[PDB]
């Protein structure tokens, strides 16, 4: 009725039984033929959709807890109460083909997979559907954080433009560089780029751990107002630093684009889809307005600031001020810290 | 008629019913005999205990495990655990039973064929699959396309999914888990004074880990805050009654997954094996690849874990390059739940190998139907 | 003897089915003759031929004296036997000509050293191609590819 | 001014000065009380007999060791040492001479403070330096890579070490040493009929077992040996004239050393050991170590474990493989004489920890140089 079967490496039947193969002389009585108890033996041992797709849309299925009707209303209404931003863009990759709905136009029997694109064919529009929240909603978790990131560079431009330390410091450095590389082809310079701050300690002194940074503080020390309130006013700078308004500018630029193309398919519809939808897609459009009017502040902004350091254009990107300003308060209070320990022991 | 699914893992094995949500019997995957002598007869007494049984008792007994780093080693000792989670823990017998399996990444082509024989012939299982811990796991969370940090206690996995089947290209694989960081523990644990030397010992200073360690952003920062103050000290009480006090060494456990050459590893950190393995994908598959960071495996519950590494991955990404590390409260158990919801599948029942198709290929078939 | 008894139960259990009524098998299929088991649990198929085989003591059971020699040869690779002899050869005759370069009084006590280790290697390698011939006999022997 | 070095061992302590063949002074570091009543008087009584005074009046005393395990924990105990090899032992005066010390590695934290604080401030010693035990052992050797197994009084400890720097992460450590050996003789000599309870009874089962024990190399043919015939018995003769005679007691005693479990523990015997300890290091190296186990320490000397040693490593590592133990006669002493050796080379300045800069970091000091 049934053996247990034991797993062997078959070998090919036209290669066991070559002249080299041992198996060619138990072929032919050449060897003392056994035969075992055979007796004994054996007494003690007796869908349309291909696999990609339609395994993919029922585990997308799978995090709702709904029978495929319930899910099917919900697009319909353009209910978000269960639809995330994520959520959305599993959907969107997962829509019907050109082979999957010829497939189902020419036909229960069929599986739920494909039961659910049934109920999502009788939706109208169901790819603008998707889009129309998808937009909103990304829209408004947008918003809300380019606009700190804005306000931030334009209050430490204004902060760095209106600072009274700098001055007072970058002449100080000015008047000793002058000193320092007299009678070479460096000093008697007018000014110097921003960068120079960065590499103040470099200038190794005798003791090899006190730097040109920390001589000129040691002589600040003595008139604590004067060069010791600078980190007070760079801190909104410093934390501007690693924010490139680059990509927050294309972002909002971006999605008003996809909003504003999408906005014409919606008009296109039918005017259940205007009642209720279409006064959220031009709340939007009319919010990133303002976000976008204080880019040009900023950049107004910038542009005096990019003049305010006597720097070309193109070369002082917003963002190398941030990096740069930021390193050199973080190497500021190292020092701070370093002369005071100096001063006690 | 009902599916079983049950996997099997380094430290732990879950198994249950399919459809459910949390698994039926969770217990540690280890097989402890007597080192001692039997004074009494009359109590009965048996030559080894499978399961919690063996943990209850592991005062007089030596834990063996019969997994070691993903792959069996010890194949005699497996055919109890899967008796004793069958008839024991689940108490079903298993004919008239179809069942399911989870196989690490990667498998040694033997043992595939391995199991397959077991369950057949020694169960009598009318159906049976295997599929993949990896692939299940993303299924848990909700997604068809993600690259899961499937870090267990035997091997730490990265496994970029791209929908539903593997990349074996860029699968890769770190010996940095959950049996490795407890024995880093009980060295520096002697820095103190005590001293952990036996494996009975070792479930000791493995709640001691699981409890009070944690990942600390910066690592300088948490080295000073220890050395300035003393508030980051914690007791925890032993089995025999003694209180242990451990400081600084609450935080430097668990970051040895960031800065391997702790444990002398000299491979990189999980943050740099995720950004390693993200390369060797296609360009435009990357910035969906790395909004799908997915989280599995007991070793990745740890404070602060989630946010660390993507502070860490920041720096090795692009700044135009986004990141988002999913890392749902259920990890612990996200591979069994993957594997429930695929068994309950209608349209799954056409990849299940018959008893009648057994009939015809041997263990072989498994790679078949697949 | 062994082989064909396998072979002849083997086509019994697997009769009616893709594997059975082959010619052959592969060496490694003895490994996992163990694996089949019994209604007992405990007397695998292994068993089970012992059982039949003890009763004809000079058949079957006379094997595991023929194998202690392949059984102590496991673990030997001959991959770093085999690059440690040529490894050492060639640097031996890179160092025969910055010898033979000095002056003789190294030459006298130290050329004739490096030449006799040198000749000496010659039969160690010889060997090695014998075992080459041997292994390509016992490699077709089992029907294996190469 | 000439440098000190003083080896704070276990059971005993060899202390001497730099460049010295062999110590000046090695005594056993025990510090003996008297537990009679003084019923005698108008005579020179003492309380605090340290040393070779407590050793010769052991039978009015009870004799305790300040270091167990390696661990100093009778801080008053070890004062009295320590007086006593500056003053009476080698008759020095501490605040004129720098001193050298040796210490075992996987050590608390703790202990190395507390050393370097009593010598700062109640010596007043003008610099002070500690230094691991199997690096040292190494120097004798005139080596700089090889692994040491450093079985000494209370912990046998194995270290290896690649171009004159310990590997960290690749030490071994196990607490069965050449004291847990005594207590085992005791154990099995009841069951001939001789009972030893007294500490001063104690220190004879220890010279029982430095005369008369040796290593077995078969262990199953050595005992069906000693029950076979007679040939095996030897016998000793107590302080009070007594005659003992121990047969298959001679090798069964340091057979614990490779097979821990006949006193309870768990961990594998130093043949495993030691062969667990080369696999931790890089593949690359390991030709460096498997030809270069270098023993030290008193424990060692047990006729046959060299013989035994290696036929246990042979059996584990590949055939392919070369191993060479070295044995040197003098590794009684091997810590201190790589002691002496680093004490005397010009080198070694410039690397003391003077009085300026041990009250800049408090005894917290050592943990920058050691
Ligand atoms: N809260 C926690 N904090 C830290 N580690 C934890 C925590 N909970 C569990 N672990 C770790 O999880 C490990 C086992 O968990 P898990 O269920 O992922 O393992 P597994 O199933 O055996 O793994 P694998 O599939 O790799 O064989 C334990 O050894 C422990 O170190
Ligand atoms: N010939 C010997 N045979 C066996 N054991 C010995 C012998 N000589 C010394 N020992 C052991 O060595 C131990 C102490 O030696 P040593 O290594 O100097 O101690 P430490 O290194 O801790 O100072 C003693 O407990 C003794 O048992
Ligand atoms: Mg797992
Ligand atoms: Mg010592």
């Amino acid at each position: 009725l049934r053996m247990k079967k034991l797993n062997w490496q078959k070998l090919p039947s036209n290669v066991a039984r070559e002249h080299n193969s041992m198996w060619a002389s138990l072929s032919s009585p050449d060897a003392e033929a056994v035969e075992p108890d055979f007796s004994s033996i054996e007494r003690l041992f007796s869908t349309f959709l291909d696999a990609k797709k339609s395994l993919n849309l029922n585990i997308f299925l799978k995090q709702f807890k709904c029978s495929n009707e319930e899910v099917a209303a919900m697009i319909r209404a353009g209910d978000t109460t269960k639809f995330d931003v994520e959520v959305l863009k599993q959907l969107l990759k997962l829509l019907p083909e050109k082979h999957e709905i010829e497939n189902l136009r020419a036909f229960a029997k069929l599986a739920s997979a494909d039961h659910f694109y049934l109920l999502l064919l009788a939706i109208p529009c169901y790819q603008l559907r998707i889009e129309c929240m998808l937009l909103c909603e990304g829209a408004a978790a947008v918003l809300d954080m380019v606009r700190p990131k804005a306000q931030l560079v334009l209050a430490a431009c204004e902060s760095l433009l209106t600072s009274r330390q700098l001055p007072i410091f970058c002449q100080l450095i000015l008047r000793i560089g002058n000193f320092l590389n007299y009678g070479s082809h460096t000093g008697d310079a007018d000014g110097f780029k921003i960068s120079t701050l960065l590499k103040l300690t470099e200038t190794k002194s005798q003791q090899n751990r006190v730097t040109l940074l920390h001589h000129v503080l040691e002589e600040a020390e003595k008139s604590h107002p004067d060069l010791l309130q600078l980190p007070r006013d760079l801190e909104q700078p410093s934390q501007a630093a690693g924010i490139n308004l680059e990509i927050i500018r294309s972002e909002a630029s971006s999605n008003l684009k996809k909003l504003l193309e999408t906005e014409r398919k919606v008009s296109a519809s039918v005017a259940e889809v205007q009642e209720q939808y279409t006064e959220r897609l031009q709340a939007s459009i009319s919010a990133f307005r303002a976000l976008d009017e204080l880019f040009e502040a900023i950049e107004q902004k910038q542009r005096e600031l990019a003049d305010y350091l006597c720097e070309d254009a193109q070369q002082l990107s917003l963002e190398d001020t941030f990096s740069t300003m930021k390193a050199f308060r973080d190497l500021f209070l190292r020092a701070l810290k370093e002369n005071k320990d100096r001063k006690e022991q | 008629t009902t599916a079983l699914v049950c996997d099997n893992g380094s430290g732990l094995v879950k198994a249950g019913f399919a459809g459910d949500d949390a698994p039926r019997a969770v217990f540690p995957s280890i097989v402890g005999r007597p080192r001692h002598q039997g004074v009494m007869v009359g109590m009965g007494q048996k030559d080894s205990y499978v399961g919690d049984e063996a943990q209850s008792k592991r005062g007089i007994l030596t834990l063996k495990y019969p997994i070691e780093h993903g792959i069996i080693t010890n194949w005699d000792d497996m055919e109890k655990i899967w008796h004793h989670t069958f008839y024991n823990e689940l108490r079903v017998a298993p004919e008239e039973h179809p069942t399911l399996l989870t196989e690490a990444p990667l498998n040694p082509k033997a043992n595939r064929e391995k199991m397959t024989q077991i369950m057949f012939e020694t169960f009598n299982v009318p159906a049976m699959y295997v599929a993949i811990q990896a692939v299940l796991s993303l299924y848990a969370s909700g997604r068809t396309t993600g690259i899961v940090l499937d870090s267990g206690d035997g091997v730490t996995h990265n496994v970029p999914i791209y929908e539903g089947y593997a990349l074996p290209h860029a699968i890769m694989r770190l010996d940095l888990a959950g049996r490795d960081l407890t024995d880093y523990l009980m060295k520096i644990l002697t820095e103190r004074g005590y001293s952990f030397v036996t494996t009975a010992e070792r479930e000791i200073v493995r709640d001691i880990k699981e409890k009070l360690c944690y990942v600390a952003l910066d690592f300088e920062n948490e080295m000073a805050t220890a050395a300035s103050s003393s508030s980051l000290e914690k007791s925890y009480e032993l089995p025999d009654g003694q209180v242990i006090t451990i400081g600084n060494e609450r935080f430097r456990c668990p970051e040895t997954l960031f800065q391997p050459s702790f444990i002398g590893m000299e491979s990189a950190g999980i943050h740099e094996t995720t950004y390693n393995s993200i390369m060797k994908c296609d360009i435009d598959i990357r910035k969906d690849l790395y909004a799908n960071n997915v989280m599995s495996g007991g070793t990745t519950m740890y404070p602060g874990i989630a946010d660390r590494m993507q502070k860490e991955i920041t720096a090795l990404a692009p700044s135009t390059m986004k990141i988002k590390i999913i890392a749902p409260p259920e990890r612990k158990y996200s591979v069994w739940i993957g594997g429930s919801i695929l068994a309950s599948l209608s349209t799954f029942q056409q990849m299940w190998i018959t008893k009648q198709e057994y009939d015809e290929a041997g263990p072989s078939i498994v790679h078949r139907k697949c």
